DNA sequence: TGTCTTCAACTGCTTTCGCATGAAGTACCTCCCAACTACTTTTCCTCACACTTG
DNA sequence: CAAGTGTGAGGAAAAGTAGTTGGGTTTTTTTTGCAGTTGAAGACA
RNA sequence: AUGCGA
């Protein structure tokens, strides 16, 4: 079940463990570029639920 | 490690068969307490066809 | 294999591991017969 | 984990692997880092929301 | 009896265009499969007891 | 003191087969904007 | 969809 939600980033549960989203927690480590792969674990995001606001504030 | 303050914090689950017994019948019985003490997690092995 | 099975199924025999006395008689180590798939017919037909 | 560099390449490894990501299906996926409140600290907040509660609400 | 006025619940939308890069629902049972040891199996082999003698 | 017929079982082994188990998918039967709109309560003539 | 070229 781990490797799933792992496959997907679709963590669901039975409390939502108090999270605005169902998916993008997970992504391709990417290793086109070694700038690229040291990139991906300084990079941090808003969530996409905020992704998804039509506001910049 | 935080998994076993986790698992100290889902407690149990409870589940009885009503529990029959023939209070009994007001207050019944037969108590079953699930829960998880400990979890190890061990680190990557394969061993070839099945066990042994 | 699949279509065998299911052509054979179709036809309403029964298809399993040979017994002692199928496995004897075709000349199968008894421990293939449960491998040794058998297709048979009987009296109450299939439904 | 604690393999130096030297063993790390016996390995067959990248001499300087950081490491920290999963290999899920051979594909090497990352736990993405998230943004949340600071915990356990009361913010103080204006929501249109708290009205979307219903009448009477602030 | 008839007409007017407000509010709130519900509908429907808010770049384009292409790559990507597909993955993934699924529980109850299972027969099959792989296993360890013990037990059993087929053909073959070789000797043994008894009776009778003098 | 002795030689000579008749003759049943004891024994061996590789491979198979037994028993018990386990594994095993396969299988199969969180409001965050918009503008509008309907229905609504209440009032009125 | 995640990410991305413009």
């Amino acid at each position: 079940k781990m490797q799933y939600f792992l496959s997907t980033g679709n963590l669901v549960s039975q409390s939502g463990l108090d999270l605005q989203q169902v998916s993008g927690y997970t992504v391709v480590a990417e290793k086109i570029n070694f700038y690229r792969f040291i990139s991906h674990f300084r990079m941090v995001h808003r969530g996409s639920f905020f992704a998804q606001l039509k506001t910049t504030t | 490690g935080l998994l076993n303050l986790g698992v100290k914090d889902i407690g149990e689950k409870v589940i009885f068969d009503g529990k029959p017994l023939n209070s009994n019948s007001g207050y019944l019985g037969n108590k079953l307490s699930v829960s998880v003490e400990q979890v190890s997690i061990a680190k990557p092995m394969s061993n070839d066809g099945v066990s042994s | 294999p699949s279509k065998v099975v299911s052509l054979f199924r179709v036809l309403g025999a029964i298809v399993k591991g040979a017994t002692v006395a199928q496995a004897e008689a075709f000349g199968i180590p008894k421990s293939t017969a449960a491998s040794y798939k058998i297709a048979t017919m009987k009296v109450p037909f299939k439904l | 984990n604690k393999m130096s560099p030297y063993e790390l390449v016996q390995h067959k490894e990248e001499s300087d692997e950081i490491g920290g990501y999963f290999i899920v299906n051979g594909i090497e996926k990352l736990i993405r880092m998230l943004i949340v409140q600071r915990r356990n600290h009361p913010m103080a907040i204006i929501r249109p929301s708290f009205a979307n509660r219903g009448a009477s609400y602030s």
